[PDB]
């Protein structure tokens, strides 16, 4: 009898469904701790966070399967790759921001899904998108270098 | 924005206006023909360009014609 | 000879391929019997591909280099060479029967328009009455010639529908 | 209530006084043919009896009378296939050699050079050679002499003029009501039983007296004229009682199930027979009957005049979940009521039973002599695929007809329909992620590994030898059905089919059946497979979900299931419709279905088929496979350009029949270019001037010549491009197996 | 949107009418240590203007320079590396 | 003597489960339009985005997307339910402008008292050539 399946908030004339894939409590704590959804959080941390995880996770496809992946020195030249990749993703992230954030407009509110008004997050701002490429740059970076220490360190590897 | 025209060969059958589909075209008093009465496209920025009304007109040639210029939001029939 | 073309019967060429092909028809014919289908099959092909190649150097064509027959398509140099039967009697042929189907089409086309129902004349046809034009139809040549010269073959420039430019 | 056979009487008068007007099925084919549209109107709806009438009782009529003279067709066919291999064929020469003597069955008449077609198949017989596996299937039912296929031949015709007498008595003296039509019980029930369970006991029957004894003789070797007669083992149990000797006991261990005496002749041993090449014919009845006793078993579950049985209605309505809101209700009223839903259903499930067909058959040679028969094998696998994509596509298309049609919302809501209409977004954009994911990962792979060759890095690639990508899944399947018997499967003497694992099953010099072993091109070529079936599920599936409404046009609905489209308005709403979503689905079906008949035949070419010298197998093509198929530039020169050699050489032979078809197809293929780059008013204005011409000389027509319409203008080109594809493939194959199989 | 019935319009409230909801946002400034933000706030400090953060990426592209010029020929890249021999080709040619 | 009826907020919805093909972010930062009618009795009726909904008894409210959806959803009640509706569009602002039923009477019927918009007084073919009117952005038909 019971039905897993609504509309978005109760509203069944929004383009949008509720599934327990996209409601589902778990699931939507753990989306929601994302540093992506965080309105009251600087987006520049934010920024250093994701740059940090994206850097790290980015080495190993060119370690294990770049041009040079026979020869010892595979994971430099990864580091740099990914050090390349990640400086690519920043000039992307600059550019969106120039392009998207130009010009303000009277937009319309933000409340949660109970009701509660919220303010619009930061990082959809002029300075919010720049403070948030700056830390994707340097975590990025960050996460790239760190890359390279797991390899030389790690016991097991 | 398409540019919807109305011509005097029109026969006042009054078919292009229930063939539109968004609500362009209308029909207005007019003394040329035996209807007294001529068609008319007051809200042309709604016009999505299908050319439903052309299909329509029994006159030869055309009494309403359409020409399609510059694209908007509405002309280009996009709900997102 | 025409343009460097040698005759059929003294091309060594043409002999050399009719030899070729009754030599690899008699190898095929080696397997099997004398008096079985497949023998008496290839034993009449034999017989065709001969009289064929005979045919042809007898008829006087032309061969080229690749020892091939030759079709020499041009009035005067036809017929000063015996080569009238290529391509100049071929023609004649040809346009005659083809005048002859299309003033058929035409006649049918012409009369059933006069009726009150043309179209169901053109999906239905008029078995006897095509069957008439059809037999007509063979002196188009003359029938043609006095339509033209009588005017009535063509029609006006200003009845014929037009676009606006 | 209470299943009953109601008929009326005499509904139709028979004369011809219809015949003389074209176009008295349809109301809008009334005013004549005023242009030449008229006429191509008059076949595009000819068998569209739901535009025809209004009234569901006349529509199933129209469909019981067409389904009889389908029949009739079918079984003129038959009897002409029949008649030509006793007249015209080397069937019982072909019976004493069967491998190498080329099985013939058509002759051609001498008029213009053409006899160099019968070829010298052998027995002192010529002709064209075969490819349909006729010689098998009759050897196999015990066929022997040329007598007993021309009485087949006139029982065939006898018939087919039952069959067209069924037809026309069923639709102008007594025509079944819409209540006979709609008892789904009482026909499945009748169906499963009735039909297949009756007629595989039959066939069971037949083979366990006729099909054991003669082909039992044959392969211990005896001369086929001196066998007995079907009749002699049919009706004597000493004789097969002397093959068989379980027999000597009649049907006593039957009644007394007392079954394990009838194990001589109710095998389930499994492989081939050593001596054919083909399945055990003990195994084949055993597995007719069983499938027989199962069927007869399933045709008692439905609810007829009694109260025993079940509702269909009622297990639909009962098969609801959290998920599902209402669930399967409204669905018995869609499948009772509406032909199209239930033709979709039937030609879906049509086509992939077709596609099963071709990979048991050449994975289990169930005919003897038909494994060594690689013409044979090669052309049923690609009929049978062909056959089974187009059927899948027809389902696609019906289903869209039945959204457009037949669907009612008032009778479909919270069900399973409804609620898949209402996110009908997540579906399309998920299954075109899935298919982006895979065209990308599928066909990248093979540009990657092009690109590596040409830069001469051959360490890069993704090959057995460099980056593997073997199939572990697939291979741990195939090992695991190769170790079945005795484990798994006790009562099993061997597997399947040899493709699992094991020896080599070679006849008569010939690799019948042989392991297949799978590397990184078979995972390759299977991502390809899977991504190109994606795309067209995806073509097919969002025209079906997207017949209705759609956010670009609102009211699909109303313009129909085929129309061309709804003006240049919105940016161009060309090929909106679903026949348009079919239209295409064609084309990445054939795309499909070529990519698949390519894989089988260089699979099979370079790892299957061959000769055994007591030293190894010579495969066909060496086994270059392996080692080419994992990049484009392989299938183009190893594949296309290696094997065409025997079609573009078949010039003054018996082939030369495939070498010029197969340049027709590529005329034709390239024909329909011209109709799918090109639009309707080009051809008009073109028209117009050619008109004029006409009007000068007094020769234009009063039926005024139109251009095709933009839907018949796509059904040409697509038509005449699948036409020439598939031909150009057809004589590729042919000409290919036939000089080097 | 006053969704307390039926009614999912409400020009008073038109902003819960269109959708315009953040679905997982959360405003919440405790979170990450104070210690480790100042660190990466001061480490980025002057790099969230655009000029100074595309001058970044302008390293980025030096680098690539630098690779071909001298990256390249320490992987021992076959572009930079030697060539051996040589053939003829076809007819008498080079 | 006829005034545009202001939109009410208070009337209730038709009776759907919900659906993935309703309002996205343009009516967010663009617009929307409502169409609004009126029922005699509780009837399942098919909706432009897909899916069947069920108008209730009394006042009925549907927002969409784009105009095209209003009209057809108004198209299908005339024509299957006999049922009169108005449909208005609204900005993000919250300004709400009356459309479709302009001047209460539906625009397939003269009313005497519109605006002859776009209205020609010649023939197709009597427009100027395209010659004359070149290096200026407007084509023959506006002149
Ligand atoms: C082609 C895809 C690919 C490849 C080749 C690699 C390869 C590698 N990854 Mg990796 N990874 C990937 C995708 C991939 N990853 C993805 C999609 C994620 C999630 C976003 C991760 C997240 C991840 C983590 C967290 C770690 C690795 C680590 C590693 C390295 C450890 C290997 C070992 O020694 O054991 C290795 C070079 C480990 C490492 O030490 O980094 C160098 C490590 O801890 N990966
Ligand atoms: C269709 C185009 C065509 C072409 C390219 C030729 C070409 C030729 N014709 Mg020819 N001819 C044609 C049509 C054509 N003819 C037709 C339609 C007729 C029927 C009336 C003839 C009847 C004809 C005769 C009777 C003769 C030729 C001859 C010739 C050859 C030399 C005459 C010449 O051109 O000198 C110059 C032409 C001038 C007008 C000057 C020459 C190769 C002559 C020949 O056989 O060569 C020895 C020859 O006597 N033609
Ligand atoms: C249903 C499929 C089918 C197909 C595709 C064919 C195809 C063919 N048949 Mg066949 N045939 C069939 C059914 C079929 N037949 C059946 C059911 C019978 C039993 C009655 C026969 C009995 C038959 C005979 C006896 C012969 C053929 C022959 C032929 C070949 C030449 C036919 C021809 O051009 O004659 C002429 C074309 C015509 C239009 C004239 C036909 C006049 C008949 C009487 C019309 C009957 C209605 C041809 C390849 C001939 C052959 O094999 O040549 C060696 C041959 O002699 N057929
Ligand atoms: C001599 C017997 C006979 C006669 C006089 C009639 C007469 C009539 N029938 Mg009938 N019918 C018959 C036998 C006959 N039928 C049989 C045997 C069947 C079973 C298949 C049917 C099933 C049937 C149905 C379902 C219907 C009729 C209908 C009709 C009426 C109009 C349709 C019509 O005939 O158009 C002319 C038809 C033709 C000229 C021939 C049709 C095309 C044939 C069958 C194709 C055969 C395929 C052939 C092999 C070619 C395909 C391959 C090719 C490309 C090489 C008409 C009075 C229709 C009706 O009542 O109208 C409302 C109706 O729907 N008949
Ligand atoms: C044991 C009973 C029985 C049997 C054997 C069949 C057999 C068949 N039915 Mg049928 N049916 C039955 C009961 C049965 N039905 C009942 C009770 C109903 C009412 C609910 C229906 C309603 C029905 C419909 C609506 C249709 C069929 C169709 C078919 C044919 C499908 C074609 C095919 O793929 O098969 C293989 C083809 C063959 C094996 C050809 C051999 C044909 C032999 C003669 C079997 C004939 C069996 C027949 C019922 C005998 C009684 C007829 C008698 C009065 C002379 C097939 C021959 C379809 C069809 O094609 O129409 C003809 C179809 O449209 N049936
Ligand atoms: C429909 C399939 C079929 C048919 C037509 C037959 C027919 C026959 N079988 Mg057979 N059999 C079959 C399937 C079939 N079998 C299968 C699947 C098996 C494996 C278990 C066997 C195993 C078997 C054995 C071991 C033997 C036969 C034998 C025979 C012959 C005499 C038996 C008999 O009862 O007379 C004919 C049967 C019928 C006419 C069936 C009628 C149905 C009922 C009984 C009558 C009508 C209903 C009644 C009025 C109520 C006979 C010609 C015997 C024989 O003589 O060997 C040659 C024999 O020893 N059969
Ligand atoms: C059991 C199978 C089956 C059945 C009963 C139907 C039945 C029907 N289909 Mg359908 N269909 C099927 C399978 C089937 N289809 C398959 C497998 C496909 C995929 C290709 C389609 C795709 C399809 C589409 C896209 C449409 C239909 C339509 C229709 C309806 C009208 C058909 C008609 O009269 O058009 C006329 C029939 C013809 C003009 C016959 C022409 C035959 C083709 C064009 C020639 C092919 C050449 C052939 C292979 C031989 C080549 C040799 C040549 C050189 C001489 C009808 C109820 C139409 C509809 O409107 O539905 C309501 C519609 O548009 N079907
Ligand atoms: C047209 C110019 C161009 C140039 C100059 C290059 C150059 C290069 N490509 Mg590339 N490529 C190009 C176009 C180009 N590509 C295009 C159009 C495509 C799409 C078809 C590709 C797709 C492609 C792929 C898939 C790959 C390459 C790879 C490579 C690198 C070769 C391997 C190597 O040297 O080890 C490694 C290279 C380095 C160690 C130097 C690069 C890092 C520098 C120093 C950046 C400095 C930034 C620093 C961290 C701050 C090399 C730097 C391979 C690679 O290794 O990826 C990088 C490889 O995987 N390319
Ligand atoms: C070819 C062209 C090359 C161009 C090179 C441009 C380089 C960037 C530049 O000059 O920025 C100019 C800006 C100006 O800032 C300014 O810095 C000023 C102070 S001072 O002038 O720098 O002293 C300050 O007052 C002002 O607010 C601020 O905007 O200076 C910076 O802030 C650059 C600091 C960069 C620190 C991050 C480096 C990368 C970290 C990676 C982490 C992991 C790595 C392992
Ligand atoms: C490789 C496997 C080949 C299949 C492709 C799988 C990809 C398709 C993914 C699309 C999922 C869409 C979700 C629909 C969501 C949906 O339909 O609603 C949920 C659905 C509804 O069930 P109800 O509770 O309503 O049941 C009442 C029913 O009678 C009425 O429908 O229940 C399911 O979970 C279906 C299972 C979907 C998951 C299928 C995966 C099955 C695993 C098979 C694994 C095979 C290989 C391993 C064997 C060892
Ligand atoms: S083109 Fe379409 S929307 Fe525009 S006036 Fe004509 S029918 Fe109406
Ligand atoms: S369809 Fe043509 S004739 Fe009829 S009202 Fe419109 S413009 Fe006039």
């Amino acid at each position: 009898k019971v039905q897993v399946v609504q509309p978005v908030n109760g509203d069944p004339f929004i383009g949008m469904l509720e599934t327990p894939v996209t409601s589902s409590p778990a699931i939507a704590w753990y989306l929601s701790n994302l540093p992506a959804y965080r309105t009251g959080v600087s987006p520049l941390l934010r920024g250093v966070e994701i740059g940090l995880a994206h850097g790290y996770l980015l080495v190993g496809p060119f370690i294990k399967l770049g041009p040079l992946r026979d020869v010892e020195n595979v994971a430099e030249i990864v580091g740099c790759i990914n050090g390349a990749a990640t400086v690519l993703i920043l000039t992307l992230c600059l550019a969106y921001g120039a392009v998207t954030f130009q010009g303000e407009g009277p937009q319309v509110g933000v409340k949660t899904l109970s009701g509660r008004s919220i303010p619009r997050d930061p990082l959809q701002s002029a300075d919010g998108w720049n403070k948030f490429t700056a830390g994707f740059a340097v975590g990025g970076l960050s996460g790239a270098a760190w890359g390279y220490l797991c390899t030389q360190i790690l016991p097991y590897y | 924005s398409h540019t919807v025209k109305i011509y005097d060969t029109c026969i006042g059958c009054t078919q292009c206006v229930r063939a539109c589909p968004t609500d362009v075209l209308e029909m207005v008093p007019w003394d040329g023909c035996k209807a007294n009465q001529i068609a008319s496209a007051p809200r042309t920025e709604d016009c999505v360009g299908c050319k439903r009304c052309e299909s329509a007109c029994p006159t030869d040639f055309l009494s309403v014609r359409v020409y399609l210029g510059s694209e908007t939001t509405r002309s280009m029939g996009l709900a997102y | 000879d025409v343009a460097g073309l040698t005759p059929c019967s003294e091309s060594k060429a043409f002999a050399k391929r009719k030899k070729n092909e009754v030599k690899a028809l008699n190898k095929r014919l080696k397997n099997y019997e004398a008096d079985s289908a497949p023998a008496l099959a290839l034993k009449a092909t034999i017989a065709r591909t001969e009289a064929r190649f005979d045919k042809y150097a007898k008829q006087g064509l032309l061969c080229g280099t690749d020892g091939l027959p030759h079709l020499i398509a041009d009035p005067g140099l036809a017929l000063r060479y015996g080569h009238a039967g290529d391509v100049f009697i071929p023609t004649i042929g040809f346009i005659y029967f083809a005048g002859w189907l299309g003033y058929a089409g035409s006649k049918y086309l012409q009369a059933v328009a006069a009726t009150a129902k043309p179209i169901e004349k053109e999906i239905i046809i008029d078995v006897p009455l095509a069957w008439k034009l059809l037999w007509e139809g063979f002196g188009w040549p003359l029938r043609a010639f006095a339509e033209y010269k009588n005017g009535s073959l063509m029609e006006d420039d200003a009845k014929i529908t037009v676009s606006p430019r | 209530k209470k299943v009953k056979i109601v008929v009326d009487r005499n509904p139709v008068a028979t004369n011809f006084e219809k015949w003389a007007k074209p176009g008295h099925f349809s109301r809008t084919l009334s005013k004549g043919p005023t242009t030449t549209t008229w006429i191509w109107n008059l076949h595009a709806d000819a068998h569209d009896f739901d535009t025809q009438t209004s009234d569901l009782e006349e529509i199933s009529r129209k469909v019981f009378s067409a389904h009889f003279g389908q029949l009739g067709i079918i079984f003129i066919w038959l009897s002409g296939m029949y008649f030509h291999g006793a007249r015209f064929s080397n069937y019982e020469a072909w019976l004493t050699d069967p491998t190498h003597i080329k099985p013939s069955a058509q002759v051609v008449w001498p008029i213009v050079g053409q006899e160099i077609l019968n070829a010298d198949v052998g027995g002192g017989f010529q002709g064209l050679q075969i490819t349909s596996g006729f010689f098998q299937l009759w050897r196999a039912a015990g066929i022997t002499s040329e007598l007993q296929l021309y009485t087949t031949a006139i029982g065939a015709l006898v018939m087919a003029a039952a069959m067209f007498f069924a037809g026309w008595f069923h639709y102008h003296k007594a025509a079944p009501k819409l209540e006979w039509f709609q008892n789904v019980e009482s026909m499945l029930n009748h169906h499963l039983g009735g039909l297949l369970g009756l007629g595989s006991l039959a066939w069971a029957g037949h083979q366990i007296h006729v099909s054991l004894p003669i082909n039992k003789l044959l392969d211990a070797g005896v001369d086929p004229k001196e066998i007995p007669l079907p009749h002699e083992f049919t009706l004597n149990p000493e004789l097969m009682a002397q093959l068989y000797p379980s027999f000597s006991k009649g049907l006593a261990p039957f009644f007394t199930l007392d079954w394990a005496q009838y194990s001589d002749f109710l095998t389930f041993q499994g492989g081939l027979n050593p001596v054919t090449g083909g399945l055990w014919l003990t195994d084949t009845v055993h597995h007719h009957l069983a499938i027989a006793v199962l069927f007869l078993i399933a045709g008692h579950q439905y609810r007829t005049n009694w109260g025993i049985g079940s509702s269909l209605k009622e297990i639909l309505e009962a098969h609801k979940g959290p998920f599902t809101g209402e669930g399967h209700k409204g669905l018995y009223e869609i499948l009772t009521t509406s032909w199209h839903a239930q033709l979709a259903i039937n030609l879906a499930l049509f086509g992939s039973l077709s596609i099963i067909v071709a990979h048991h058959m050449y994975a289990m040679p169930p005919y003897p002599y038909l494994a060594t028969d690689y013409g044979t094998q090669l052309s049923l696998f690609t009929h049978h695929m062909w056959i089974g994509g187009f059927c899948i596509v027809g389902a696609g298309a019906h289903a869209a007809i039945f959204m457009v049609r037949d669907y009612d919302p008032t009778n479909n809501y919270n069900n399973l329909l409804d609620r898949v209409l209402r996110h009908r977004d997540a579906i399309i954009s998920h299954l075109n992620w899935v298919c982006i994911f895979l065209g990308f990962h599928s066909f990248g792979l093979y540009i990657h590994n092009d690109t590596m060759s040409a830069l001469g890095r051959p360490q890069d690639m993704f090959s057995d030898t460099a980056i593997q990508l073997q199939p572990v899944f697939a291979q741990w399947v195939q090992n695991t059905h190769f170790l079945a018997p005795g484990f798994t499967a006790p009562n099993a003497l061997a597997s399947t089919s040899p493709s699992w694992g094991g020896d080599v099953v070679a006849v008569g010099g010939k690799v019948a059946m042989m392991p297949i072993s799978l590397g990184t091109a078979d995972f390759l070529v299977h991502h390809i497979h899977a991504f190109t079936i994606h795309v067209t599920v995806l073509i097919l599936l969002k025209g079906v979900l997207y017949a209705r409404s759609s956010r670009l046009i609102p009211d699909k609905a109303n313009l129909g299931f085929r129309f061309p489209c709804d003006g240049p308005g919105r940016g161009g709403t060309c090929q909106v419709s679903a026949w348009d979503h079919v239209f295409l689905g064609l084309f990445w079906m054939y795309n499909s279905i070529s990519i698949v008949i390519f894989h089988f035949s260089w699979k099979m070419q370079s790892d299957v088929w061959g000769t055994v010298s007591a030293n190894g197998v010579s495969h066909i093509t060496g086994g270059n496979f392996a080692q080419s198929a994992n990049t484009i530039n392989g299938w183009l020169r190893d594949f296309l350009w290696a094997q065409s050699s025997q079609v573009i050489q078949s010039y003054g032979s018996a082939l030369s029949a495939y070498g010029l078809i197969f340049l027709g197809a590529h005329f034709v293929w390239a024909f329909s270019l011209m109709f799918l780059f090109s639009g309707r008013g080009y051809w008009q204005e073109l028209i117009e001037s050619i008109v004029w011409a006409h009007n000068k000389l007094k020769v234009a027509p009063a039926i005024q010549p139109r251009a095709l319409s933009i839907t018949q203008g796509r059904a040409v080109g697509v038509a005449h491009y699948l036409l020439g594809g598939i031909a150009t493939t057809w004589s590729f194959f042919l000409a290919r197996i036939l000089a080097v199989g | 949107k006053y969704g307390e019935e039926s009614r999912y319009f409400d020009l008073k409230d038109l902003e819960n009418t269109v959708g315009s909801w953040d679905m997982y946002g959360q405003e919440d400034k405790s979170r990450y240590n104070g210690l480790q933000s100042e660190f990466f706030e001061r480490a980025a400090n002057g790099l969230s203007r655009r000029e100074y953060i595309l001058g970044l990426v302008a390293i980025g592209g030096a680098g690539i320079l630098a690779w071909g010029g001298k990256g390249a020929a320490d992987v021992r890249l076959p572009t930079v590396g030697p060539q051996q021999p040589a053939q003829v080709g076809p007819r008498g040619r080079l | 003597a006829f005034t545009p009826p202001t939109l009410q907020s208070d009337t209730p919805s038709p009776i759907f489960g919900g659906s993935t093909g309703g309002l996205l972010s343009q009516a967010q930062v663009e617009e929307f339009h409502v169409i609004t009618w009126e029922s005699k009795k509780e009837q399942i009726f098919e909706m432009p985005t897909g899916g069947a909904a069920i108008m209730r008894q009394g006042p009925n409210l549907l927002k969409l997307a784009r105009k095209e959806q209003c009209l057809a959803l108004l198209t299908q009640l005339r024509t299957k339910f006999k049922i009169d509706g108005y449909i208005y569009r609204v900005f993000p602002n919250g300004e709400v402008q009356y459309l479709h039923p302009k001047d209460g009477v539906y625009p397939e019927k003269v009313n005497a008292g519109r605006s002859g918009d776009n209205t020609n007084m010649r023939r197709i073919g009597q427009n100027k050539e395209p010659v004359q009117i070149k290096f200026s952005g407007k084509i023959p038909a506006e002149f």
